[PDB]
DNA sequence: CGCGGTAGCAGTAGG
DNA sequence: GGATGACGATT
DNA sequence: CGCGGTAGCAGTAGG
DNA sequence: GGATGACGATT
């Protein structure tokens, strides 16, 4: 939801200033926990954006 | 009380009671109709 | 900021569009006098001719019904013409540098 | 894609009112008017800069 | 569903004998059961129900048992002061004797707890034979009237009644359990089940978001809605009588649920459609409860009762439209959801088809490139007499073409349509087109060749 | 324009609720467009939709007619009673088509 | 030759 | 007072 | 991201 | 026995 409302634009933000560079998901884990693919993959996206 | 629940009516009392299965409905009837205008001479 | 375009009286009931705001396209206001003009299934129709006269610049001349005169001047000429348009400075965002 | 590459171009071209206070390509063809605000422009293959 | 043949008449005496011992309900609240037997290899039908029955009593201006007057004579009923309103279904005062005069026997049996007596009387060859009734002590036992009669097949052209009557009649019964409220019918001994208007609905589920859509609008109207598969289609009751042909009271909830669903599909977005299109994609359930009703003839198969003198209004609410909306019935009609508008490039001169049709020029343009350069034209020769339109690429041969084939050809058509042309006859004059001079722009290129070749073409 | 409409006359009856012997002119109009439509192209419509988007004209004259009642608004007698027979020519479908 | 679909944000306009 | 749409680089 | 329209010829296949 | 469609470079 923070990453698909509309209604978040500004937690977007913040959400963006948050991340740390070098954070991206384990390339053999064979598990993605959402969260972590929110956090790890989808926001590289959001960025390149 | 139970002469006057059934009663019998003539066939000419009928009709002049219950027209509409003879002549149709006698009340008022919003309808859409075609008419002939003079005016203009065709239907309207 | 506002941003108005330019309309005149060019004679008696007719309307004279040299100018529009910036970035309002010929086309939408083409449209909209299309629609004052030939009524909608919403709105009645409020302008009784329209010509578009446009050379390297906005040409649009308009004839309305003397009532129509009155109603746009109670209206107000830019504000029913859509020639007004709004430019907000609050939204600046940029690369820094860095 | 190489389109919205050719759309970039376009729109670094465009010199109708109220497109580029200067533009840094010149729109030799039809690079759209004020008419759509650059919408009618017409084809890569058409126009050049 | 079943194609079936069948005699009407037949199945309408038959009902007109049902329809009176639902009416019974009306008169008798205390009612609880109604029998069927159908007696198929003798011919024979018998329709038994409880509750008050017949006075057994000498009418005291008839002269004449009541039973006697009003089962063996025309024009007899208790339904001919309009004073009071009456939800029956009985209004003419025919059905029974219509029953009567249509079978080789007719009888009729009714217990009178007012006067403890029994009452039988037979009539034979179509009500011309009336027997003296016999009547005989009756103690100690429930009231009720029982008709049988055996219809006189001979004239029905009949030799026995073949299962496509028979099924017809016990659907005609299931009818009955399901319009009439808190009663028991039963079929030759068997219990019907169903209990209200809700479950005989149900009936049509397998055959038919859910697939049925029932709700109870108030005391005297019942609604059902399912989404139909080619055509409108309708099952209504007005006062327990199969109104098979629909009449005022099925408009009158037809014409709201395709009122409000039109408004609901314009509003969202445009071009909402015809009537007919929303109604042709219905099924409707209807039983419902009017004053003193009228037909279109003795069978009552169609209501013509003014909406205003139903005695009674049925609102279908808004949260019933948008569950319908829920439905197929949405997705379908989302399906289907001098100047010219038909044509938005199309740069009209604007003195074209006007009394200078002939003096304006239409400029074809090959692409947007060559239209944009056209309209840029516009700026220095004047909009009055000049207009402009862009073919789209290769114009379409129109010899060796079918007619459908350029008729589709949206192409062509705007072409037509912008110029105002028409095939008839030979064209001696412009004078008759929106444009009296077309211009050929294109690239300049060999393809531009080919398609001034074509637009000659 | 909106909706099917009759105005048809049997023996000078104006039957305006129409029967039988609209049906049976409609039932064939309506039958003979479906099968030119489906035949050409794929996905030819339900028969509702022909059927109301057409205005018919009927003068007829059945031999002994049943009606619903007295009025005579309705025809009921069936197609092999009328004394006679109307078959709707393909010339005819073929200029409805155009 | 040409047409159409979707994301993403801020603010304006339309009912 | 909630909804729809414009703008633009990319699928 | 994706879909659609037309010319021009020879021969094959479908009702 | 006439109609429709495939193939391909170009709009
Ligand atoms: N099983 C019954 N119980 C009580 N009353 C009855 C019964 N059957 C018939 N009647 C009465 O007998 C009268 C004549 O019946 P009928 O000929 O069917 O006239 P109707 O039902 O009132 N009018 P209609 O329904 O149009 O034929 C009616 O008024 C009834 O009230
Ligand atoms: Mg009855």
């Amino acid at each position: 939801d923070l990453a698909f409302s509309k209604k978040k634009a500004d937690d977007r933000k913040e959400w963006l200033r948050q991340y740390e560079p070098g954070t991206v998901l384990d390339p053999t884990l064979k598990e993605i926990p959402i969260s972590d693919f929110i956090n790890k993959e989808l926001i590289l996206f959001s960025l390149a954006d | 009380s139970a002469s006057d629940k059934y009663q019998k009516i003539s066939q000419l009392e009928h009709i002049l009671k219950r027209p509409d299965t003879y002549i149709g409905s006698v009340e008022t009837q919003e309808q859409l109709q075609w008419i002939y205008d003079e005016e203009t001479d065709c239907m309207i | 900021y506002r941003m108005y375009g330019r309309i005149e009286q060019i004679g008696d009931n007719v309307l004279e569009i040299t100018e529009l705001p910036a970035r309002t396209w010929t086309s939408t206001i083409k449209e909209y006098l299309l629609l004052g003009l030939s009524g909608n299934d919403k709105i009645k129709p409020w302008i009784k001719d329209m010509e578009e006269q446009h050379d390297d610049n906005i040409k649009f001349i308009i004839t309305l019904s003397p009532e129509e005169m009155a109603k746009t001047r109670k209206i107000g000429f830019y504000e029913r013409f859509k020639l007004i348009s709004p430019i907000s400075l609050m939204n600046m965002v940029a690369f820094d540098p860095h | 894609g190489e389109q919205s590459l050719a759309q970039t171009i376009i729109g670094l071209a465009q010199n109708f009112v109220g497109s580029n206070n200067i533009y840094l390509l010149l729109p030799n063809g039809a690079f759209g008017t004020r008419a759509t605000g650059g919408k009618d422009a017409a084809a890569a293959r058409y126009i050049y800069t | 569903e079943k194609n079936v043949t069948i005699v009407p008449g037949l199945f309408k005496i038959f009902d007109e004998i049902l329809v009176n011992a639902a009416d019974n309900k009306v008169r008798d609240p205390s009612m609880k059961r109604i029998d069927v037997n159908i007696h198929a290899e003798e011919h024979t039908i018998e329709v038994k129900n409880d509750g008050k029955g017949i006075p057994i009593e000498i009418h005291n201006k008839e002269n004449i048992y009541i039973p006697e007057m009003i089962f063996g004579h025309l024009l007899t009923s208790s339904n001919y002061d309009d004073d009071e309103k009456k939800v029956t279904g009985g209004r003419n005062g025919y059905g029974a004797k219509l029953c009567n005069i249509f079978s080789t026997e007719f009888i009729l049996e009714t217990a009178d707890l007012n006067v403890g007596q029994k009452y039988v009387q037979k009539w034979e060859n179509n009500m011309s034979i009336c027997h003296p009734p016999k009547i005989t002590s009756y103690k100690k036992g429930p009231s009720y009237t029982k008709v049988t009669f055996k219809p006189d097949l001979t004239r029905f052209g009949m030799k026995e009644l073949d299962n496509d009557i028979l099924g017809v009649m016990r659907r005609r019964v299931y009818d009955i359990n399901g319009s009439v409220r808190d009663i028991n019918v039963y079929l030759n001994g068997k219990s019907l089940k169903i209990r209200n208007f809700k479950n005989y609905v149900e009936l049509y589920l397998k055959s038919l978001i859910p697939t049925i859509l029932y709700e109870r609008i108030n005391n005297r109207w019942e609604v059902a809605f399912a989404v139909s598969d080619i055509s409108f289609q309708q099952i209504s009751f007005v006062n327990s009588i199969a109104t098979t042909m629909g009449g005022t009271h099925v408009n009158y909830i037809t014409d709201q649920i395709v009122k409000k669903i039109s408004e609901i599909l314009k509003k969202k977005k445009k071009k909402s459609v015809k009537s007919f299109q929303i109604k042709n994609n219905m099924f409707i359930f209807i039983n419902c409860l009017i004053e003193n009703p009228a037909f279109t003839s003795q069978t009552k198969e169609q209501l013509t009762t003014r909406v205003k003198d139903f005695g009674s209004r049925c609102e279908i609410p808004l949260e019933y439209i948008n569950k319908i909306m829920k439905t197929d019935l949405a997705t379908r009609m989302f399906e289907i959801a001098s100047r010219i508008t038909n044509y938005p490039k199309l740069e009209d001169a604007n003195k074209a088809g006007t009394k200078e049709g002939y003096k304006c020029t239409l400029v074809l343009t090959e692409g947007d490139s060559a239209l944009s350069l056209a309209v840029a034209g516009l700026a220095v020769v004047g909009r009055d007499y000049y207009g402009c339109y862009p073919l789209r690429g290769k114009m379409l041969n129109v010899r060796e073409a079918s007619a459908d084939q350029i008729l589709k050809n949206a192409e062509i058509q705007a072409i037509k349509k912008i110029m105002g042309l028409q095939h008839r006859k030979k064209y001696e004059d412009t004078k008759s087109l929106r444009y009296g001079h077309l211009m050929i722009m294109t690239d300049q290129d060999h393809d531009g060749s080919h398609i001034k070749g074509l637009i000659i073409n």
